[PDB]
């Protein structure tokens, strides 16, 4: 199964640097051109940079030229984006995509899940996690964090059916909050342990919260 | 520089057809057969639909068709389905600028059955109250069309302060979800008889109420 | 007089190029011998295939591409100009938007370009045929 | 050292007979080379097939018979003891009620007799393999 | 398409002779053994004779040995059965069948439609054909014939839908009668001509009868 | 010489299973794996179901299975369908006698829906009356179970003379057909008020009447 996984995103101060990685698997990475494509909040897609199969030929959007460097390590099946002198206009979800070159009519057949980059003079803030006590609906309230994203799993990934993690609210304060709820049978309350695993990589916060009835 | 220009919003009717235009220049759409179309749902990577102006991508049915005339490309979608209510982006190679994209089009698929919101209201947890804070969590699910307004009440009177409401987001079942949060002092929560979340959808209000005396 | 089968040769194709193959099936059509012609992106036979042309003699022709190691949308043709127990001349011409396939001088199949023909580095001819001729010609 | 492919030889089979074939696929398993072994009623290759054994290397094995010129009920096996790019030894033993097929010494496939093995007059080995050995042995 | 067609059946006096033929098509006749199998009225099947592919080896049921001769002409793809000194116990429908030999476990994979043989001191008798005047049901009455069979077609074989030819009645007299009826739309009466084509090969009677309304 | 002995009649229920036995000798069934089973509908060639004791013929589903124990073979049929109501014959090679057959078994498939007969009565044609003869034709169709009794009336009184009735025969739709004929003098036909064909099926009579004054 073909897979592209971006990582390296996070909060960076203006003028700062960040290196993104894209781990390729399930295909002969060294045979294809690669590109980075980004999407600013509430905006469309924008091509950033391109590299040929061997890594000898590169190209950049006018907006990033001289600040960004695309490179690749074909022995490690990894694509990189070195980003220097970062600006708020660089804030976006960054995707690695392929092929995107002329011989394939510049199409993007495959994409990664994307990695969030936030350029701001603001500090990361880890969330407070609160249980939302209990078919039966129960959940976790993930309050006041910055920047996005937070990931939420239930029972270390075992519980997936009945799970609804809501998109976050961006409050007037500039902090985000979200809720994750799981619909489970009433019979399982007491006998079955329910734990929400909350991760906020920008502040390296890891909270495991057991949700019990009142 | 004129960019790939798309209509921000188009509507089509379930089972019928719609066209999405993308106006370019003789340097991009009018330069070669390098037009691609992508579908996207917010929070996920775009998915290729069309490449080389009119060729369908893997698993894309023939009801999705592409064409171009001069400097303008068009995406046509017939037999409209609930799944088609999403965002669409055109893309083209542009002389010396690699891939350029349109600003995107949100497609609404009219004539779908109306679905009233399902509303869950959680009171502040005992853990949050110990931390001298209180949040009411109003979770709104399975509604169609994807538009709601949320009002809050302290007893019988409207409360506007401390209300934060998300935009609607599309669920896997092609219906929508949203959430609303009401921030209170632990003193306000205990001093009032009750608090209510009132969700209006297509002129009909659904109300949920929680009491500190529960 | 016979060429090795599988026949593998490096190639450089563009609009105006023609790949001419002269061969004969190794079995009667009732036994369904195959003929396979693959235009590869690299010299390695496990590489992507820009144009796959597969004849099931007396039955059908299937055309496809293999991209990122995966077979894509198949095209099928019931046109069968190939004659049982006879030598054939197959020619594949590179046109701006498609390949035009001739069988014994008659236009028989077409395949729209999914990847530019300039991505082709190798051509492999194989399956149940004997081969006497493999020629790459060009007309600007 | 190599035998002609298609390989066709007259044969006389009964309980205790074993047909041993040593060969190698001509392509990597990703390209789906085939191997076909047919036990015919006559020397003509268009004749009925008592036992058809068809390997699609790396994918599956299909077994069948062709009676009155028509293909009958196919049997499919997902068992794939054949290894990518390796030489194989295939042996087909005639038991009273079925053929027992070994691949590199391991019992891999069976096929119940639809027509007595005494009806076999010819064996044909063909498709995408090179052949170094074809032996008919007998143990009473 | 594999086909076996027997012919040569009819009425024969006791002690008389008859030669049956079976025309093979759609297969390499010369490659297979053949057999004749018969079925007496109201009785089971009985194997009669067998011949190998080349015609050099033959075998016969004890009941027919010395009276019947099986032979074949591989250049004409025809099987024969020469039947001498015929008896009433030889009255039956005769089928040619294949393979029926040891190498194929004596199975009969394919059969002909069969040919009727009647051994009797009785004369053939051609039928009288009468129309049965008229959705709308109309037909033809095929009265007092001997022996079986009679074939009935409508409009020289063009009309087949709606046709129901009933099995014959064997009357106390020893003569047979049957009826064939066709269900046609009421609208077609007058505009469409309906003719029943009756054939009785034993008496070489051929009657074409137009069925008109009263 | 003992022959292949089968039960003349067996019954099984729709959707259920049935077994048909065939008793032989050590010279045939107990001699080798040369047992075959055939299905037959009267008037058509037998069709192979099983060969080599237990192997299924072309297009024969696995619900048809064969076995043997000593000198007796058995045909088992599970998931009984309306199509299975037919005749079955076992066959075996017999030492020095080529193929021997059983006497046959008629299988009835019980639990099928009852279908009342559809009755059509034709008076004598003007052409038959000119030839100084008269036949009333009573055609009986689409009945299940396949058993009827036919009585005739001249005015209100029963008429037994000149009645000829066939046995039922299976139609393509798995229901049955039969016919009854009443022979009269043209004088008898004209002298009576009417004639009626009365068909009894499972204790219910359906009656049709024709008048010479029509
Ligand atoms: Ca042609
Ligand atoms: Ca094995």
């Amino acid at each position: 199964q073909l897979q592209l996984v971006e990582s390296g995103g996070g909060l960076v101060q203006p003028g700062g640097s960040l290196r993104l990685s894209c781990a390729a698997s399930g295909f002969t990475f060294s045979s294809y051109a690669m590109s980075w494509v980004r999407q600013a909040p509430g905006k469309g897609l924008e091509w950033v940079s391109a590299i040929n199969s061997g890594g000898g030929s590169t190209s950049y959007a006018d907006s990033v030229k001289g600040r960004f460097t695309i490179s690749r390590d074909n022995a490690k099946n990894t694509l990189y984006l070195q980003m220097n002198s970062l600006k708020p206009e660089d804030t976006a979800v960054y995707y690695c995509a392929t092929p995107g070159d002329r011989l394939w009519y510049y199409r993007y057949d495959y994409w990664g899940q994307g990695t969030q980059v936030t350029v701001s003079s603001a500090s990361t803030k880890g969330p407070s996690v609160f249980p939302l006590a209990p078919t039966a609906a129960l959940g976790c309230l993930v309050k006041d964090y910055f920047p996005e994203p937070v990931t939420v799993s239930w029972n270390s990934g075992a519980l997936t059916s009945g799970v609804h993690t809501f998109p976050a609210v961006l409050q007037s304060s500039g902090l985000y909050s979200l809720s994750s709820v799981v619909t489970v049978p009433s019979s399982s309350l007491g006998t079955q342990t329910y734990i929400c695993n909350v991760n906020h990589k920008p502040s390296n916060t890891k909270v495991d919260k057991k949700v019990e009835p009142k | 520089q004129a960019g790939l220009t798309q209509p921000p919003s188009v509507s089509g009717t379930l089972g019928k057809a719609v066209t999405i235009s993308c106006a370019g220049t003789s340097s991009d759409i009018g330069y070669g057969n390098y037009v691609s179309w992508y579908q996207q749902l917010p929070g996920t990577a775009p998915k290729l639909l069309i490449y080389k102006v009119s060729r369908r991508a893997s698993g894309v049915p023939d009801r999705f068709s592409g064409s171009k005339s001069g400097n303008t490309a068009s995406l046509s979608i017939s037999g409209l389905q609930s799944e088609d209510e999403a965002d669409y982006y055109c893309a083209s190679y542009r002389y010396r600028n690699n891939v350029v994209f349109g600003g995107g089009t949100h497609l609404t698929v009219l004539g779908q059955p109306k679905a009233a919101p399902s509303v869950t209201l959680f009171p502040p947890s005992s853990e949050e109250l110990q931390a001298n804070k209180a949040t009411l969590v109003c979770l709104i699910s399975d509604f169609y069309p994807g538009a709601v307004t949320v009002a809050w009440k302290a007893d019988s009177s409207p409360v506007k302060a401390g209300v934060e409401t998300t935009t609607p987001s599309k669920q896997s079942n092609n219906k929508y979800a949203a959430s609303s949060y009401l921030s209170l002092t632990p003193e306000q929560w205990k001093s009032h008889r009750s608090y209510s979340c009132q969700v209006t959808h297509e002129g009909s209000t659904v109300e949920k109420t929680v009491a500190p005396t529960e | 007089s016979l060429l090795p089968v599988p026949y593998t040769e490096a190639a450089s194709l563009s609009t105006g190029s023609t790949v001419t193959i002269k061969g004969r099936p190794l079995a009667c059509f009732l036994n369904e011998p195959y003929l396979q012609v693959d235009f590869h992106t690299e010299m390695k036979e496990e590489s992507d295939i820009v144009f796959h042309f597969q004849v099931c003699f007396g039955r059908r022709v299937v055309m496809n591409s293999r991209e990122y190691g995966a077979w894509k949308q198949q095209v099928e043709s019931k046109n069968m100009p190939f004659q049982d127990g006879q030598e054939f001349e197959l020619s594949i011409s590179v046109l701006p938007d498609k390949y035009q396939v001739m069988v014994n001088g008659q236009s028989s199949y077409t395949f729209d370009h999914r990847i530019k023909p300039e991505a082709v580095k190798m051509v492999q001819v194989w399956r149940d045929i004997s081969l006497t001729k493999f020629n790459v010609s060009y007309l600007k």
